RNA sequence: GAAACCAAAGUCUUUGGGUUCCGGGGGGAGUAUGGUUGCAAAGCUGAAACUUAAAGGAAUUGACGGAAGGGCACCACCAGG
């Protein structure tokens, strides 16, 4: 749980300032772009590692530390703590393959589902290809909501999260029965249309993808498969997502179907397949700006001389010469 | 029947004397021109008879020669009567820029490289053959490998180091369908 | 129009997994028409080809 | 002339009323940070610490 | 000669052929201030307070290359079961 909440964020985003563009990140970089506190981060550190936030690396010559898979987790419920989205913790948690679905309550006590995507080259470039899926996701997801598609609704992203309407029911694969079974068939089989119609084919347009809500209506999730109707395969990717319907109900509810939707239709809807001059308080911000930039490199420096690894090796073989002459 | 010489200049003599059979052979047999060598007026002079095969086994024979004159290998060079699309586009290094005494030295060195191995490793990368004269740039390849060439080429000499120059070229090279 | 082949010689091996043949093919139209062309699957040196498209030539350059 | 003649001496004017402008902000920013130079450096000798 | 190198960068602890300029840990700073020259832009001369264990020069192995070539592996892929 999250009870530390002022160096906590610094600290931690300063890492992430290294992760984007080196591997292991140096304790001696982070103080310097967290200049807000001096010296006392390092025990800052040392909280952070009791906990899974960040891991120490001490390989041969690269000494510093690397963020981890639950640590990069809490810096996002962090940012949307401060965007009034996440409170508390609801503990209904269906741990997947790539995601894992958290639910989050808000100030109002109103529950909505948090995603968290968990991609597992090393951890470095697994967590930023973490940050792609839900920028890709998020966008599929504005784009069908808007669009009158029955999907959950968009609410914010931050680096990996995001934040979607709470539909609660059952996955279509482990389904029973249905009370209607020609109702639920007709609505699937216009949403296929829809998507074709719209420009999009889903590719994977299984039962696995597929949550009924009190078995009346069809909630549809999981985008980053989706492809453009410009393909040459066009009409193949739709006609196999038209059959895995169609076997479907005739094995599990054994109701065979009067209609057979096979139209091509592109495009009806929006393509979403593309988805003395200069005044005194400038001068002085302008000073400021270069005073603290010379500080900042005089500061990197010192840091630099943290090497303290290399004297204690150092100092272990001298004691042993001694000793033995 | 037509002809064309070609001069040559008197540092390519010696070697115009002694590849001279490896030369004359490849015209005279399976293009079938009649070929001498005018002393008096220092040209290698090519003739068509009655025993030419085609038209155009003419100008593929003049690229030929023409190519061993500036300087390429005979066995670089006879690619060009075998292949179709192969051109030696040349130009000054003083083109791209305009570089003077001591900056040219370096210039002309760091296309070459070190033991020649920036030019050798251009030459590979591009698929082409590049030569210096002493202040030009002749490079001999398809056309879509010249433009690459010709583009590595000149940002040596007017700075990027050979570093630089390889990471553009090779990421160039991989998007040209190589 | 459909051709028939020989197999001239077994070059080396062209595609991405290693899976293409390329190989040089004289026609059995008694011309000596040397066309190069990839097959798929095992080819060795002395096979007759069917080929659907004679008019087509292989990565050459 | 007159008209080539009036144009360049517009332009001369302009470069002039631009210098004087570019002095003045030389030592404008000059002025500036060695006053904020001397609030910096108190600070280290005084009104810095704990209690 | 620290050395790369240098017939000078040699004839230097076996140290004195004549003679001019000029450097004394790094910064602050070639900054302020004064003087002077300049139509101006600027030039010449030119600090301190304070701050810092270093700033650097040569050479040498190659942890790492987001460098290149090879080679190998159904704990890799290809065609498949």
């Amino acid at each position: 749980l999250r009870y530390m909440s002022r160096d906590d964020f610094r600290v931690l985003t300063a890492v992430e300032m290294g992760m984007k563009n080196h591997e292991i990140v140096p304790g001696s970089l982070i103080a310097s772009i967290a200049s807000l506190k001096h010296g006392g981060c390092n025990k800052v550190l040392r909280e952070l590692v009791k906990h899974k936030l960040i891991a120490w690396e001490r390989t041969k010559t690269v000494q510093g530390y690397r963020l981890t898979n639950a640590g990069y987790d809490y810096l996002a419920l962090k940012t949307l703590s401060s965007r009034q989205v996440v409170e508390s913790v609801g503990n209904q948690m269906g741990v997947g393959k790539e995601s894992d679905i958290y639910i989050v309550a808000n100030e109002e006590g109103q529950q909505f589902a948090l995603k968290l995507h968990r991609l597992g080259r090393h951890n470095v470039s697994w967590l930023y290809l973490s940050r792609l899926s839900a920028m890709k996701e998020f966008a599929y997801m504005k784009a069908l909501y808007e669009r009158k598609f029955p999907v959950p609704k968009p609410i914010d992203y931050n680096r990996h999260a995001v934040v979607m309407e709470l539909i609660n029911g059952y996955p279509l694969c482990q389904i029973h029965h249905v009370e209607d079974p020609a109702s639920v068939y007709d609505e699937a089989m216009e949403l296929i249309v829809k998507l074709a119609n719209h420009g999009l084919i889903h590719g994977d347009f299984n039962e696995f993808n597929l949550i009924l809500d009190e078995s009346d209506h069809i909630t549809m999730i999981d985008f980053p498969q989706m492809v453009s109707t410009s393909h040459p395969n066009a009409e193949w990717y739709f006609d196999r997502d038209v059959k895995c319907i169609k076997d479907f109900f005739m094995k599990r509810f054994s109701y065979e179907s009067e209609l057979f939707p096979t139209f091509k239709d592109i495009r009806r809807e929006d393509t979403l397949d593309v988805e003395s001059t200069i005044p005194p308080e400038l001068v002085k911000q302008k000073v400021k700006r270069q005073l603290t930039k010379q500080q900042k490199s005089a500061v990197r420096r010192r840091l630099q001389k943290g090497a303290n690894i290399f004297t204690k090796q150092r100092r272990e073989n001298m004691q042993n010469i001694k000793s033995s002459l | 029947e037509e002809t064309r010489k070609i001069p040559v200049p008197a540092n390519r003599y010696t070697p115009l004397k002694e590849n001279w059979m490896k030369i004359f052979t490849p015209i005279v047999e399976h293009l079938g021109l009649q070929i001498r060598f005018n002393l008096k007026s220092r040209n290698v002079e090519i003739r068509t008879c009655k025993e030419t095969k085609d038209v155009s086994a003419l100008t593929k024979a003049a690229d030929f020669v023409k190519a061993f004159i500036l300087g390429f290998q005979v066995e670089d060079a006879l690619a060009l009567i075998r292949l179709d699309d192969l051109f030696l586009e040349s130009f000054e290094i003083t083109d791209v820029k305009p570089l003077k005494g001591d900056h040219l030295s370096r210039a002309i060195g760091r296309i070459a490289g070190k033991g020649g191995k920036t030019k050798f490793t251009i030459e590979n990368v591009t698929r082409t053959r590049i030569v210096l004269a002493d202040v030009k740039v002749h490079i001999l390849g398809s056309f879509q490998n010249i433009k690459m060439a010709r583009t590595a080429i000149c940002n040596l000499i007017l700075g990027n180091p050979p570093s630089k120059v390889y990471g553009n070229i090779r990421a160039v090279a991989s998007r040209s369908a190589d | 129009p459909i051709k028939l082949a020989r197999v001239t010689k077994v070059l080396g091996r062209t595609g991405s997994q290693g899976q293409c043949t390329q190989v040089r093919v004289e026609f059995m139209d008694d011309t000596s028409r040397s066309i190069i062309r990839n097959v798929k699957g095992p080819v060795r040196e002395g096979d007759v080809l069917t080929l659907l498209e004679s008019e087509r030539e292989a990565r050459r350059l | 002339k007159e008209d080539k003649r009036a144009r360049k001496q517009a332009i001369k004017e302009e470069r002039k009323e631009r210098r004087v402008e570019k002095k003045a902000n030389k030592l404008a920013f000059k002025l500036e940070k060695r006053r904020q130079e001397k609030e910096l450096l108190n600070l280290k000798k005084n009104v810095e610490g704990l209690k």
